């Protein structure tokens, strides 16, 4: 069961390529593409992320897109960089100027066929496609605008495959330009339509996290970033290592899904780490369960107590009792039983795998279906009709062929989207 | 003599066959290659143990078993096992992608791609079989394989073989050991598809297994293995009958006469002692009327419920080791006046006995403690309705929201199935409470 | 912190257990339809028992005993006494009694006209038969028909009958416990033999006395009563009365042991009750009904209410005594 | 109580014991309603095409 990744624009780009070195490192690949690892728990699922190539050397199954040169030829030039396949290398040149306009209608037209083509030589080697996975954050032009138009392309060839995104939420406190609430907006409705899974990596999270809970005073990109990595490779932890589990993109949508709009997960993770330095005491499962369903773990800004959880996946990385996760996991249910809806019975599941992740001992990723994501979406709500009441910045679009119209359509979807997260934190 | 083709369907149901095909090789003698030295009537015979093995001109002793995944990963472990040469690879059945915990998946969608490559590999084995009694399926009711495909094979079945018997294990759902929270929307899918075409099913809750395994076994976290160990020792009590010498349930109908009278009330209760951890290295060994007893204890039962509060239509005892008539009728007396054992009206009160010298077979190196006697009864209760009251309210909750439907719908279902299959269910739990009070 | 629903709103009693459970700051009240409790203060009809103790990591307990009805319905409370051996068809201590249904009673009431012996019964009082099964009938349900006590004990000044109500917690240890205070449920009205239509002065039901002369709320408790037995007979309640009453608790709740008990159960059950008794004439005391959602006497609230929380509630979840244990 | 019918052997022995007396569709209507199923996912689908188109 292949899963293709795809990661385009700035942002997508440089999380792409955190990702794919984070679990080359846990799947003891080096930057040359040759395995040099320990267990062979590293290899039972290579595959699922991984083409095996001739010498058998590991070929991640990626995709890399953007409308401008820059980020991508930075990736080539990372440390990983040589990893990646050169013909997966799919870019134009002009760029699209943190304008969604330009990366789903203009600029991205003229390059989108280029990228569906890698797409299908990767999935025409695979034997059992699982779907795809994409990487791109809401708020600039490439990944944003682009980035949508791609999951519209795919999703009309490979209708019945899943398609999981890992989404990056804008936040005034981490913004390039003041467009990028129009920008999520109308990304945010393509999301609703054509996604099965979406993570939303808020950065205004991010952001906190690195600044209250890790003290860094002035956080870059690259410490939101290892942020990023780290919950990455925990969601994606139950899919690429053999354990009771051993999930797949579609059984994780069947199970977390109730209503097929409501299908952006909060994630978390436990213990939250700043780069570099390591912190030598490992945790106890207590402590992980703890952290990981708290608020200041979450990496979407939203308070869990403000909604229910529809449901909830966790899991936990380490050598560890699955008794004590047992109950553990039973005890912060029936002690906030409030918080989970009763109209799911047994909506919270839990699964464990021995390798943890580098530098930590033990740790906890958590995976969260809950109604109170709709503070996010009326975040950028706000900030949306803040400047479209006036009609603000609107030429950068109108410029481009897009009507208001399409504005007030995307506005009117996200609000009906947080009205259908608000049934259900009443029901 | 009569041959009985097991099919077993889904991860639960397959990992249950291996289970139970493992026993069965370790009490009939056979090998891991499928040689008897103990059968001399080589290439062949009308033995007992003929009804569950066909032998080859090279006198291998083959399962007359089907199994049959929507995806490949339980059954190439198969494939690749210890008992690998025991099975022919056209038994070993397998699709690519699974049915996603989705009744109506791998009941419409991926079902319908593979249930006719499935009824031909079942044919071939009705060919070598003189007198087919009839099929044993093993599946859960939570996947969507075991509960989804297993219901369009059940009607197919019912359709090719209309005059042979059919005859369930199902594993129903449990929360602790449970991947899945769709499991009761899929349950009462299929069993509402399937109740007509089953004759008789016993019902196994992962969560009676899984508390009989930490208690009486002292396993911390029961693992499947645990379980499927565990629920083998039960079924090959249940099928010894037809693997050996023997007056009681000795064809797939007796099953059906002995403990079914009113037909859709088919979900006999087994109880199962003693249960000994293989660690105790000092056991006092438990007599006839003990383990006997213990079967009238709830936290002995493959499902929880509680009898007392229900009526009986039927009993049987199926002891296996060191007891003889006399001791049961002791523990029958000296048990009927101490406990509350109320039958229907029209039901004689009193059990069919049936005993068989072998003592139970433990595979080496498992959880289970060797015993002199061990005993499962086989009790048609009204109490196990308390497990489709439980299992149709957490579906009733889930419903009410339409939670998860279009999953449902997006495959080919209509939300009319889902309130079909619940009426009958309510249908279902109004007949249990008629007969039980 | 333990956790708890409530279903039964009506619950004089434990509409208190649940205010004083919160009160500890240790207990957490959840939605009625909240699975994840400990503690199911349950409704009264179709208690749904098998649900309880299926929820992974949750010691569930609950406040009633399922099977108990069969001692809580006039009609099965008189089938328990014939049919269990325990009681026995001859037991002591329970009025004659058949259950007749509307569509050997007249046996033994012949047996008794042939001695012209007092013939009057109970459902509703009447002395010819054709005057009460008339009645059954004219309501369509199941009655159960008892010799009335023609020779009850009456208190003076007054000339008055009584019952007493006393309040019988069972654990989830079946240990029974009988609470120390009881309650004499008191007619005001000086029993007249002839005119058995004189209800209120035949029945001693706190409702019907729709009263408050002689002891407050027709309610005489255990130091008055004891006091009138000791100035009035040279008696005292324990040796006259108190001592038959703690057998027949015991002899009924130890005869549905075995059909009642949760001792191995994946769930727990308490409960309790309210035997309400009948003493005659001449100092021997009878049971009427066993009653199983049982109103206490408003004094007593304050005190049940707490011991059913120390014996039956913290005893399973933890964070001199007002009963006798009731030995078996 | 009634012992009633022992029957023996080498393996064992069998008998009940009274303590007390007494007081399908076809294979076309499968593949038609089958068939309605994945008629009803194709026009879900060719919605989904259409919309997208
Ligand atoms: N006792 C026991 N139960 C099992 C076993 N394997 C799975 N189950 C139960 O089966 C339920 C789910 O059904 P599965 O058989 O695993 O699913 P499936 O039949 O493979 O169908 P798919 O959805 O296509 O995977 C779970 O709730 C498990 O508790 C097993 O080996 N032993
Ligand atoms: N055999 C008998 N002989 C004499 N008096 C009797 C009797 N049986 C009952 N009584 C009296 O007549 C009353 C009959 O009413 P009954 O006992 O049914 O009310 P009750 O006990 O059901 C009310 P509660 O349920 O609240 O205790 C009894 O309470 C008692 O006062
Ligand atoms: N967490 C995180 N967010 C980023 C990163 N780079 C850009 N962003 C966010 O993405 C938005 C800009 O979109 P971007 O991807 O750079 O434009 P694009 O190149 O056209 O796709 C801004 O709101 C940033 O906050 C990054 O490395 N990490
Ligand atoms: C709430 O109910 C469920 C939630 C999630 C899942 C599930 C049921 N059952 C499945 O088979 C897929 N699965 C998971 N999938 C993936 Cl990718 N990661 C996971 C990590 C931890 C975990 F506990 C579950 C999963
Ligand atoms: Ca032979
Ligand atoms: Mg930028
Ligand atoms: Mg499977």
């Amino acid at each position: 069961r292949e899963i293709v990744h795809i990661q385009a624009g700035q942002c997508g780009n440089q999380i792409g390529a955190k990702f794919w070195e984070v679990i080359s490192d846990e799947h003891g690949i080096d930057p040359t593409g040759s395995y040099h690892g320990d267990s062979d728990l590293q290899l039972e699922r290579i595959n699922v992320y991984y083409n095996e190539a001739t010498g058998n050397k590991y070929v991640p199954r990626a995709i890399l897109v953007d409308l401008e040169p820059g980020t991508m030829d930075s990736v080539r030039s990372g440390p990983f960089g040589q990893i990646f396949r050169p013909d997966n290398f799919v870019f134009g040149q002009s760029g699209a100027g943190n304008n969604w306009a330009k990366g789903h209608y203009t600029e991205g037209a003229e390059l989108v066929d280029s990228v569906l083509d890698v797409v299908r030589k990767e999935s025409e080697s695979c034997d059992c496609l699982q779907g795809f996975q994409l990487t791109h954050s809401l708020g600039g032009g490439t990944g944003s605008g682009m980035g949508t138009l791609l999951i519209s392309k795919i999703r009309e060839e490979y209708p019945d495959r899943i398609m999981n995104t890992f989404s990056v939420m804008p936040s005034p406190k981490v913004s390039d330009t003041v467009v990028e609430p129009y920008n999520a907006t109308l990304s945010v409705h393509q999301l609703v339509e054509n996604t099965d899974e979406t993570y939303c990596i808020d950065n205004e999270a991010l952001y906190d996290i690195c600044f209250r809970t890790l003290k860094l005073t002035t956080p870059t990109y690259g410490d939101l970033n290892h942020l990023v990595s780290a919950t990455m490779s925990g969601v994606t932890t139950c899919l690429r290592f053999p354990g009771q589990l051993n999930a797949d993109l579609r059984k994780l949508a069947v199970n977390m899904v109730p209503f097929p709009r409501l299908h952006f997960f909060m994630p978390g993770f436990a213990p939250l780490t700043s780069r570099g330095s390591q912190q030598y005491r490992a945790l106890t499962v207590p402590e992980l369960t703890q952290q990981m369903f708290d608020s200041k773990n979450m990496m979407a800004a939203c308070d869990p107590r403000h909604g229910r959880y529809l449901t909830v996946a966790a899991i936990f990385r380490g050598r560890m009792s699955m008794k004590e996760v047992d109950e553990q996991m039973l005890n912060v249910q029936n002690k906030n039983s409030s918080y989970f809806v009763e109209w799911i019975p047994n909506n919270v599941k839990t699964a464990v795998c021995d390798i943890p992740p580098r530098g930590l001992k033990m740790s906890a990723t958590f995976i969260g279906n809950s109604t109170a994501i709709q503070e996010l979406f009326k975040r950028i709500s706000e900030q949306f009709t803040a400047m479209f009441r006036r009609k603000a910045f609107l030429h950068w679009y109108t410029g481009e062929g897009m009507d208001e119209m399409e504005f007030t359509e995307a506005e009117s979807n996200m609000n009906d989207l947080v009205s259908e997260y608000q049934q259900y934190q009443d029901a | 003599m009569r041959e009985c083709i097991s099919i077993h369907v889904g991860q639960a149901g397959v990992q249950i066959g291996n289970a139970c095909w493992e026993l069965y090789c370790l009490e009939h003698g056979i090998q891991p290659d499928g040689q008897m030295p103990s059968d001399k009537t080589i290439g062949g015979g009308d033995d007992s143990f003929n009804t569950f093995f066909s032998e080859t001109g090279a006198g291998k002793h083959v399962p007359r078993a089907v199994f049959v995944d929507l995806e490949p990963t339980v059954i190439d472990e198969v494939r690749t096992g210890t008992y690998r040469q025991l099975f022919h690879p056209e038994q070993l059945i397998t699709g690519k992608e699974d049915a996603a915990n989705n009744y109506a998946r791998g009941h419409y969608t991926i079902g319908k791609e593979i249930i006719d490559l499935v009824l031909d590999r079942i044919r071939k084995l009705a060919d070598q079989c003189t007198g087919l009694q009839g099929f044993l399926v093993f599946h859960s009711f939570g996947g969507g394989t075991g509960s989804g495909f297993t219901s369009l094979l059940m009607e197919r079945l019912s359709v090719d073989y209309g005059k042979k018997s059919k005859l369930e294990f199902s594993i129903y759902p449990a929360p602790q050991v449970s991947t899945a929270v769709v499991e009761p929307y899929n349950s009462i899918l299929t069993t509402h598809t399937t109740l007509e075409h089953s004759d008789c099913a016993f019902m196994v809750d992962n969560e009676a297994i899984y508390d009989i395994c930490r208690r009486n076994l002292d396993i911390e976290r029961p693992t499947y293995t645990n379980l499927n160990r565990l629920i083998s020792q039960i079924v090959s009590s249940i099928t010894a009958s037809l693997r050996f010498d023997g007056a009681l349930n000795v064809d797939l109908t007796e099953f059906q006469t002995n403990l079914v009278p009113y037909p859709r009330i088919h979900f006999p209760l087994a109880t199962y002692a003693p249960v000994i951890s293989a660690e105790k290295a000092y056991h006092e060994q438990l007599s006839v009327a003990e383990i006997t007893n213990a079967c009238f204890e709830p936290a002995n039962q493959m499902v929880k419920c509680d009898p007392r509060h229900g009526k009986y239509m039927a009993c049987c005892l199926l002891y296996r080791g060191d007891v003889v008539p006399k001791d049961v009728n002791a523990a029958i007396a000296t048990i009927k006046t101490k406990r509350s054992i109320q039958f229907v009206d029209w039901c004689p009160t009193g059990f069919k006995v049936g005993i068989n010298y072998q003592p139970p077979t433990v595979v080496p190196g498992g959880d289970l403690a060797k015993v002199q006697r061990a005993v499962c009864m086989l009790s048609n209760t009204t109490a196990i309705a308390e497990a489709w009251a439980r299992l149709d309210h957490k579906f009733d909750l889930m419903y009410a929201k339409r939670a998860f439907v279009h999953w449902y719908v997006g495959e080919g279902m209509e939300e009319g199935e889902f309130s079909e299959a619940r009426e009958d269910m309510a249908a279902l739990e109004k007949d249990y409470e008629e007969v039980g009070v | 912190m333990y956790t708890f629903v409530v279903r039964d709103e009506n619950s004089s009693v434990y509409a208190e257990v649940s205010r004083l459970l919160l009160a500890t700051g240790q207990w957490k009240r959840l939605r009625k339809d909240n699975p994840r409790f400990n503690l199911m203060l349950g409704e009264r009809n179709r208690l749904p028992f098998g649900r309880l103790g299926h929820e992974p990591g949750l010691v569930q307990l609950v406040n009633y005993y399922r099977g108990a009805d069969k001692l809580c319905r006039k009609a099965s409370l008189v089938k328990l006494i014939k049919t269990s051996p325990e009681l026995s068809e001859s037991c002591t201590w329970f009025p004659e009694s058949y259950v007749i249904y509307p569509t050997v009673f007249l046996a033994a009431y012949n047996r008794r006209r042939e001695g012209r012996e007092g013939n009057v019964w109970i459902a509703l009082i009447s002395s010819e038969a054709s005057e009460l099964l008339d009645f059954i009938d004219e309501q369509g349900q199941v009655h159960v028909i008892q010799k009335y006590l023609e020779k009850p004990l009456l208190l003076e000044p007054g000339h008055r009958k009584f019952d007493i109500r006393s309040w019988v917690l069972v654990d989830h240890l079946y240990n029974i416990y009988l609470y120390r205070e009881g309650v004499l449920r008191t007619s005001s009205e000086p029993y007249n033999s002839a005119n058995f239509q004189d209800k209120t002065c035949h029945l001693t039901n706190h409702c019907i006395q729709k009263y408050g002369r002689y002891e407050e709320g027709n309610e005489m408790f255990f130091e008055e009563f004891n006091q009138y037995l000791m100035d009035a007979l040279n008696t005292t309640l324990e040796n006259s009365i108190l001592l038959q009453i703690k057998h027949i608790i015991r002899s009924c709740l130890m005869c549905i042991e075995p059909a009642i008990s949760t001792k191995h159960l994946h769930y727990q059950s308490f409960q309790l009750f309210g035997f309400d008794f009948m003493v005659d004439e001449e100092l021997k005391v009878w049971l009427i009904e066993v009653n199983g959602a049982p109103a206490c006497a408003q004094k007593l609230y304050a005190e049940l209410c707490q011991g059913i929380v120390d014996v039956a509630i913290s005893s399973v979840f933890p964070l001199t005594s007002i009963f006798i244990k009731l030995h078996h | 109580m009634e012992v009633i019918e022992l029957n023996k052997c080498t393996s064992g022995q069998s008998f009940e014991v009274i303590l007390k007396p007494p007081s399908d569709p076809s294979l076309e209507e499968i593949q038609k309603k089958l068939e309605a199923a994945e008629e009803r996912r194709k026009y879900q689908e060719a919605e989904l095409l259409k919309h997208l188109a």
